[PDB]
RNA sequence: UUUUUUUUUUUUUUUUUUUUUUUUU
RNA sequence: UUUUUUUUUUUUUUU
């Protein structure tokens, strides 16, 4: 790395002023300030800072590459600390640790094999939405084994892991999961705790399961805690983002969040009639952020005593995307709002109402892992209404104009209030935008403005690889939806009849460019750039959608449809119903006519509705 | 001398035009689309048998057809066999051309329904479902 | 299945005493 | 066996009704009782818990017990399907029965012979529920050796079905559907 | 039916029952009892004590 | 005015003026 | 070309 008059941090390629000591032709001591001194002095990783490699362009490690017993977990942990998405990363750590770890079996037949060097590795590995198939068969072989073996404090974290691996297949996750609820089913009745309770829940919500029974006891526990004033607002957020993949129609716990919003609003606007105004969540918030910056940057003075850091929060270890930061709450609850409304039911009671109808059983307790009481935020954030209200919307809760109403008016508030879409991780900006979207008849005043800002700030987070092909689904999606308006323009041939139509709202800020900004790129192209620059990443489903949404824009780019026709062709066979039906309204929008594409996707299309029979004036009448 | 299997008189005006180009199309120009639903209309009779192609997709729209005069059989040649079995080979013949693999059958009548359905399946048209409505009178 | 329970306790008694 | 027990109670199905023993076994005489006097002993057998081996071996234990009993499920109903799987033996071969009887011998289902009666009450055209079983996928009346009917209501059930599609509340050429079966 | 045809104007009636029903019994709450119904009552009845 | 064929991040999306007016691919 | 006959004709459609 020669240049070095635009990155000015330390340690430039190994040492200060030296490189590996001038080592002829063992390579630990002399250089164990390599790893220790780049865990907070490196930039986050993005496509500005393309000089930030793990490998130092081929430098350390590797000319065999060996020596890296120690400094096993530790390296690991800081690539997972800033989300990098090269290539040339993974697959030359692999492969160094191939003669440390296959060794490892000499007691099997000094750490420990499983827990200390493959579950350790894996958890990391995962975060960054990486294919590990080695690992993959490793841990599930285990797994498969030893079984009962494993404490139920071991086997919850095990579970987390496997259902946290899509390559895994989802019929054999699920016959696992039984035996452990069998085996577990009573001890995990009373002695249960929210912070470890939600954990059960997740392996059962990314994964398919019929396991009802089971869900329902600990949700009972669970509302216990809501209703003697205990579980923290990350809690209930939590709660309410599993509940939404289970289809958990709950009416009575729903209602309370509903109703918590409500107080919210209305106790901060009876205190501005006075004149004695409490600080808003929004502010609190991002007043903590602040505080995180100054004491890195004397950390760094203190230890060398002689932009790019813009998302250097959402990446840290522990902070959960959609709900926030965990230690950065305090609980709260009936003892500051509505006392009146869950209905609180234990086992001790739940059996008396199991007969005719006209304390020692039960015990909660939350604390025992740490204090909870950093006297920091209080009550729900900005960003976090909109993450909840999605779940809602998803079941259909809205339909019913009982307290969606009410609810919905709060939320657009605070939605067109100056300052205040700047401060929020990018997986609640896609959320908001479906409630706007969801409802465009039951909105007071058309929040114009509102989406110009989120649109320009979900562009720049694409850019720099922080967001799933998932997430960034939605936003585009939605977009269609809610730039059009269904008419009854007049017949061709008869004016007095009518047909249903669309019509589709213009858009003045999407095309121009942004010379002010650093990136003189508008927001359209960079979008597609980057899109076709790692089509790879993205799976079918997730590819069909934003390429159909791009041509709803007016995007008059034969070139750009044109690279796809190769990449398709090839994968066909892996293309599901919805994905033909997703691929053809794009080209013919566009004035596209593909003759040799057209021709294959015919064949797909029937072959797939051979099963389906459908008769006239009646419907379908035998599927499958 | 000179036999040919077709229709003399359409051959008469022929020009040197392609194959589909008097057929109306969409407005997107596209003859067909590969999302589309077809239902072969078969009527049988004495002498004759047709056999049309309706497409579900566009409210029951017909594409083309063939009779036992398009495959060069004439006088009593079309009561044999033969006739049916040759105008069903046209069929799924022309269907390949078009693009189409799956097509379903209907009919009303079960006399000359055999040739068809045995012609459909030697060359790759094969068979969904099997509908049959006899409008049977009700009434004396 | 308490046939084979007993007879499976009473082995490992005897070569845990020795 | 299995249709000499359908005569004494033909509107309903046989089944192991073990609930309701007490009015066909005196409760000092119930052979039941021993399984009570077993499930215990079973439990209080398991001194292997933490005894010898420790509880790292009595939970891999405890599995294969689950697996026999789901397995031999099917053994406590010998009339059932089950008991033939699983012995593996081949089906029976009964007697060809001729279809055409004489009207003094019939037999019909279960099913419908309590919707017959329906409470002594003679059919009308508000029991949409009931006429849906006499009627054919084309949709044509059944004749009286298929319904095993009387006469007499044979002649009332013609009459309500047709002045039900009259009134366009029954179809004319298929079965009804599950959103029209509810009387008037 | 997917066609926008069918009955659509009108007031849904069993979740208002459903609803105001909470009260009485949580949705948490046990859907069983250990009564049972005719059937299991009756055994109740016969079963005699040690 | 009448609606034809589908799916499941939703109440969603495409088509739309009467057809057919040629064999071997 | 269509219809019809054991076979055929009469009759009907006209870019």
């Amino acid at each position: 790395r020669s240049l070095r008059q635009t990155f000015p941090y330390v340690l430039p390629v190994i040492r200060p002023l030296q490189a590996l000591a001038a080592l002829p032709v063992r390579s630990l001591e002399l250089r164990s300030v390599s790893v220790r001194l780049a865990h907070a002095f490196m930039p986050p990783f993005s496509t500005e800072t393309e000089e930030l490699w793990c490998a130092y362009i081929r430098r350390l490690l590797a000319n065999p590459v060996q020596l890296s017993v120690d400094l096993g977990l530790q390296i690991a942990r800081l690539f997972a600390s800033r989300n990098v998405v090269l290539a040339e990363a993974w697959k030359g750590l692999f492969a160094s640790m191939d003669p440390l770890l296959r060794e490892l079996r000499q007691r099997e037949e000094t750490k420990e094999r499983f827990p200390d060097v493959v579950l350790k590795l894996c958890e990391a590995a995962n975060r960054v939405r990486h294919e590990w198939t080695w690992g993959t068969e490793e841990l599930m072989l285990y797994a498969r084994r030893q079984l009962p073996a494993l404490e139920a404090p071991e086997a919850a974290r095990l579970l987390h892991a496997l259902a946290s691996s899509p390559s895994t297949s989802e019929s054999v996750v699920a016959r696992l999961a039984e035996a452990f609820v069998f085996l577990w089913e009573r001890d995990l009745s009373g002695t249960v705790e929210p912070a470890a309770g939600l954990q059960l829940l997740e392996t059962l919500a990314r994964k398919r399961a019929t396991e009802r029974d089971f869900i329902r006891d600990i949700s009972r526990r669970m509302h216990c805690y809501l209703h003697l004033g205990l579980l923290t607002p990350f809690e209930k957020t939590r709660l309410a983002v599993v509940y939404r993949q289970l289809e958990f129609r709950h009416f009575t716990f729903f209602r309370h969040l509903a109703e918590e919003l409500l107080q919210q609003n209305a106790e901060r606007q009876r205190l501005l009639a006075l004149g004695r105004s409490e600080p808003s969540a929004d502010a609190l918030q991002a007043a903590r952020q602040h505080q995180r910056r100054q004491r890195l940057s004397r950390l760094q003075s203190e230890l060398n005593p002689k932009g790019e850091w813009r998302w250097q929060e959402y990446l840290r270890p522990g902070y959960v995307m959609g709900l926030g930061l965990e230690k950065d709450f305090s609980p709260s609850g009936v003892i500051l709002q509505e006392e009146i409304l869950p209905l609180v039911t234990r086992e001790k009671v739940a059996e008396l109402r199991r007969g005719l109808r006209g304390s020692p059983d039960a015990q909660e307790t939350f604390p025992r892992s740490e204090d909870f009481s950093p006297c920091g935020i209080k009550a729900f954030t900005l960003g976090q209404t909109a993450v909840i209200l999605d779940s809602m919307l998803f079941l259909g809760f809205h339909h019913q104009s009982r307290f969606f109403g009410p609810v919905a008016d709060v939320l657009l508030q605070r939605a067109t209030e100056r300052g205040a879409v700047e401060t929020l991780d990018p997986q609640q900006c896609t959320s908001l935008m479906v409630f706007f979207a969801e409802t465009r008849r039951q909105l007071s005043e058309d929040p114009d403005d509102c989406i110009r800002r989120l649109t320009e700030r979900f562009v720049d987070a694409l850019v720099c690889e922080v967001a799933s092909p998932a997430q960034c689904l939605l936003f585009f999606k939605s977009l269609v939806k809610w730039s059009a308006t269904k008419s009854p323009q007049p017949h061709c041939k008869r004016k007095r009849w009518r047909e249903w139509s669309n019509t589709y709202r213009p858009l003045p800020w999407l095309h121009a460019p942004r010379p002010e900004a650093r990136d003189t790129r508008p927001l359209l192209l960079a979008v597609c750039k980057q899109l076709c620059k790692r089509v790879h990443n993205f799976s079918m489903k997730e590819l069909t959608g934003m390429l159909r949404a791009i041509a709803y824009v007016d995007f008059r780019e034969p070139a750009f449809f044109t690279v796809f026709v190769n990449y398709l062709k090839e994968r066909l066979g892996e293309m599901q119903e919805e994905d033909i039906a997703n691929v053809t309204q794009a080209f013919n929008k566009a004035k596209i006519e593909e003759p040799h594409l057209f021709s294959l996707m015919g064949k797909r299309y029937q072959h797939l509705q051979a099963n389906v029979m459908a008769v006239k004036r009646r419907g379908v009448l035998v599927r499958r | 001398m000179r036999t040919l299997g077709g229709h003399p008189r359409r051959f008469k005006l022929m020009g040197g035009r392609p194959e589909f180009h008097h057929v109306d199309r969409n407005k997107n120009g596209h003859i067909i689309e590969p999302t589309d639903k077809f239902q072969v209309v078969i009527t049988t009779s004495k002498n004759n048998v047709h056999a049309q192609v309706v497409n579900k997709s566009r409210a029951y729209r017909t594409i083309f057809g063939s009779f036992a005069g398009n495959v060069g059989i004439r006088k009593q040649a079309q009561q044999g066999t033969q006739c049916a079995y040759r105008i069903g080979q046209n069929i799924a013949r022309k269907c390949r051309r078009l693009g189409i693999s799956q097509v379903e059958i209907k009919f009303r009548r079960i006399m000359r329904v055999n040739q068809l359905l045995q012609a459909f399946t030697a060359h790759g048209l094969g068979v969904t479902a099997i509908a049959h409505e006899p409008r049977l009178p009700k009434c004396g | 299945i308490r046939s084979v329970l007993r007879r499976m306790k009473a082995q490992a008694e005897a070569a845990a005493q020795q | 066996a299995e249709k000499i027990f359908q005569r004494v109670d033909p509107e309903r199905k046989i089944a192991p009704r073990l609930e309701s023993r007490g009015c066909y076994i005196d409760p000092l005489w119930d052979p039941f009782k021993r399984v009570e006097e077993l499930q215990q002993q079973v439990a209080q057998d398991l001194t292997e818990y933490a005894k010898l081996v420790g509880a790292a071996e009595a939970r891999r234990q405890r599995l294969l017990v689950r697996a026999s009993l789901r397995r031999q499920y099917r053994m406590h109903d010998p009339l059932s399907e089950g008991h033939r799987r699983f012995f593996g033996a081949q089906r029976a071969d009964p007697f060809p029965t001729p279809h055409r009887v004489h009207e003094r011998f019939w037999d019909p289902s279960p099913d419908v012979r309590v919707a017959l009666k329906n409470n002594n009450v003679p059919i009308s055209w508000r029991d949409l529920h009931i006429l849906h079983h006499f009627v054919g996928e084309n949709g044509l009346i059944l004749p009286r050796r298929t319904t095993h009917a009387s006469r007499y209501q044979q002649r009332c059930i013609f009459k309500a079905i047709c002045m039900a599609r009259r009134m366009a509340l029954f179809p004319y050429d298929w079965k009804p559907t599950q959103g029209e079966l509810m009387p008037v | 039916k997917s066609i926008k045809k069918k009955i659509t104007g009108t007031d849904n009636v069993f979740r208002h029952i459903m609803e105001e029903s909470f009260a009485v019994l949580p949705e948490d709450g046990p859907e069983f009892e250990e009564d049972g119904g005719v059937s299991a009552k009756q055994q109740k009845s016969q079963i005699l004590s040690e």
